[PDB]
């Protein structure tokens, strides 16, 4: 259960989980049951458009 | 030989910064960017919560009566806590928090410990209501990188819940290598390093520590056998 | 070598038209800002290949 | 994409009117040597040159950025063509 | 003239797979075997 | 292994030795540009 | 973690193994890859840059009495490994005068002070009876791969520029094992394997690679 996308991707960088493993990540104030890769894709769109909501 | 590159810094606040090194020889942007990112994400010393004890709580997947947040959400908020030890010899402290409803529990509600500074005192911990009591003791250690709770498994007392220890102050590293030119040389590299940090250390300090760690490891290739 | 530096100032802000035959639709001709590159080949963006 | 292209398209009823305004303004800027510009000295477009940072010679880039400020008036039958050319020469000698 | 392989030159195999050289990488950038042997050519699996 | 990062490719890669040909179509003989040049006799249009 | 022990195993002047253990988890790649990239790219060495053959005008010609044409001879000369024993030596010219019938090798070059041929058995050309080969091979010192079209070095009118591969390092591989110390078992054991042409020993190439990385780390010192 990750508190933020940064922590979830930090675990991926440290090799605990893969981008395709389904985990629990808190994003946008919501407890999401998704993979870090799907969370990573959300950040790609958010940073490209410079608008997270 | 190529002229020494210019190191420019664009740092905003205390949690983000961009560092550019140009001009560089072909392939040296990748040669330098990858080691620093690995050291930044895994070797920068920091502090994190590694154990939590809450009164009347048996397991992490329970909930306290009188608070909106369950045990998991409070644990998740605790993982957001940024604390900086002011004493180099200091290794571990325990922060005590006694709260009565219906206040909104914040990081500033922790009892002040000597040589211990809460970098984010406005961080939200829990929201209480009438009749709700939150007696929590959180254990803060010193370490590097990311350690899952089940790996270290640190418990100070019975019913203590181990929590994932995000030791690394560096939140995220993203380095970019761009093609640049210096006269008739066209295969030169431009390295841009962007560092996100929790605020305990400046991204400039994190880069300095990472470079020193890499420099120290290069001295290991000195005495054969 | 100073000629090449002057050429960069020439093409600043200017665009060129890239066309691949057959031009079945209008996006068979598109305008791009040219980036001077060493070599003899035109570098094309991957996302415009389908239109061309 | 050109900077502020969405805002440029929103100021005209026909997208080809925007091109006509930009192109006509660009030649006005070229004719008077960029001395008729409505851009402040800190707002002038610039290009990176080895000698230093200099003014952008592309008048189309200047014209697009001028229209974003809102200091340019465009339309049909605004002023007589002969009166427009003569008056600009007087107040902006070239 | 002695022509070396450059970007834009057309390469092909006997099975109909053809393409132009789009990038020339230094040896330290190419993928390599665990014994240290780098590969020479990288082909896109999506053409199969 | 990736030569840029040193980390392995996350999945095993088909690596082998294949015979590849260099074709006669070369960018050296195909690149051409013209600003002004010869024109046609009758139509006065540029030649091809 | 304490300072790792450094172990060196050398097989002559062309192969060497360098073991650095114990290391923290992830430092095998963190240390191995940057050195491998520097070793494969930025190690100075010597290479043939220009060759002149008497009665030969260009490289697209043949020499009477010589089985190989000039292109093949130049290809053979690109495999010549020349070691400068003097660090201040930057350019040397090797003189070869042979008469057929013989198989002229790299050992047939005239001896030069502070110059050693690391592969005397390299085959250069095959001379037939009545054939003569008088060559002037220039060996320079540099880094990287410089094509003949770039440097264009011609010691005289009929000299033929040669594409120069100055890198002495032939192959680099680094290996990471599961080493353990105390009660922690995630530690890294890094083993660097370096193959070199022999003009520079693998130990010297590793030392230069470390210095190059160390110098580049000093570029992060003064912010602007
Ligand atoms: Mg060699």
């Amino acid at each position: 259960v990750f508190a933020n996308p940064d922590e979830a991707l930090l675990a991926v960088a440290h090799g605990i989980v893969d981008l395709q493993d389904v985990v629990t990540v808190r994003y946008m104030g919501k407890r999401l049951e998704t993979s870090p890769g799907r969370i990573l894709f959300a950040r790609i769109v958010a940073e490209a458009v410079e608008d997270e909501k | 030989k190529l002229k020494a590159p210019v190191f420019t810094v664009r740092t905003q606040g205390r949690e983000y910064g961009e560092f550019v090194l140009e001009p560089l020889e072909r392939g040296f942007g990748v040669t330098l960017g990858n080691p620093l990112r690995r050291i930044l994400l895994s070797s920068i010393p920091g502090t994190a919560v590694t154990s939590v004890y809450i009164e009347d709580v048996l397991h992490e997947f329970s909930t306290i009566p009188g608070v909106k947040e369950d045990v998991v959400e409070i644990i998740l908020n605790l993982k957001e806590l940024v604390v900086r030890f002011l004493n180099p010899s200091l290794q571990t402290v325990t922060l005590l928090l006694k709260a009565e409803g219906p206040k909104e529990v914040k990081a500033r509600d922790f009892l002040p410990v000597a040589d211990v500074e809460i970098m984010n005192p406005d961080l939200h911990i829990a929201t209480l209501e009438e009749g709700g009591r939150l007696n929590m003791e959180v254990r803060v250690d010193r370490g590097v990188g990311y350690v899952p709770a089940e790996k270290h498994g640190i418990k100070d007392r019975i019913n203590a819940i181990p929590v994932d220890a995000v030791f690394s102050p560096v939140r995220r590293v993203a380095f970019q290598v761009e093609d640049t030119r210096l006269g008739q040389r066209t295969d030169l590299d431009k390295l841009t390093l962007r560092i996100w940090t929790d605020g305990s250390v400046t991204p400039l300090e994190a880069l300095n520590q990472a470079v020193e760690i890499l420099r120290e490891h290069l001295t290991y290739f000195s005495n054969p056998q | 070598d100073e000629v090449w530096d002057a050429l960069e100032e020439v093409i600043h802000g200017k665009v060129v038209l890239l066309n691949r035959a057959p031009t079945l639709h209008r996006l068979g001709i598109q305008a791009f800002q040219p980036v001077l590159v060493e070599g003899q080949s035109i570098q094309l963006h991957p996302l415009v290949c389908e239109a061309f | 994409a050109e900077p502020g292209i969405d805002k440029l398209f929103g100021m005209v009823d026909s997208k080809y009117r925007l091109t006509v305004v930009v192109a006509k303004r660009a030649q006005q800027l070229l004719r008077h040597g960029f001395k008729n510009t409505v851009l402040e000295p800190e707002e002038r477009p610039k290009m990176q040159t080895l000698e230093g940072l200099f003014d952008d010679p592309n008048a189309v880039t200047w014209a697009m950025k001028e229209l974003l400020t809102g200091r340019l008036v465009f339309g049909e039958n605004l002023v007589p063509e002969d009166r427009l050319q003569k008056e600009m020469e007087r107040l902006y000698p070239v | 003239q002695k022509r070396k392989l450059q970007v834009g030159d057309k390469l092909a195999n006997r099975h109909g797979n053809k393409g132009v050289v789009a990038k020339i990488l230094p040896v330290e950038d190419m993928p390599h075997l665990p014994d240290g042997t780098p590969v020479d050519v990288i082909l896109n699996p999506l053409g199969v | 292994y990736d030569g840029r990062t040193g980390e392995p490719i996350e999945g095993p890669i088909v690596v082998g030795q294949m015979f590849i040909m260099k074709l006669y179509h070369m960018v050296e003989d195909k690149m051409h540009a013209r600003s002004t040049g010869p024109y046609s006799l009758i139509t006065q249009q540029p030649l091809g």
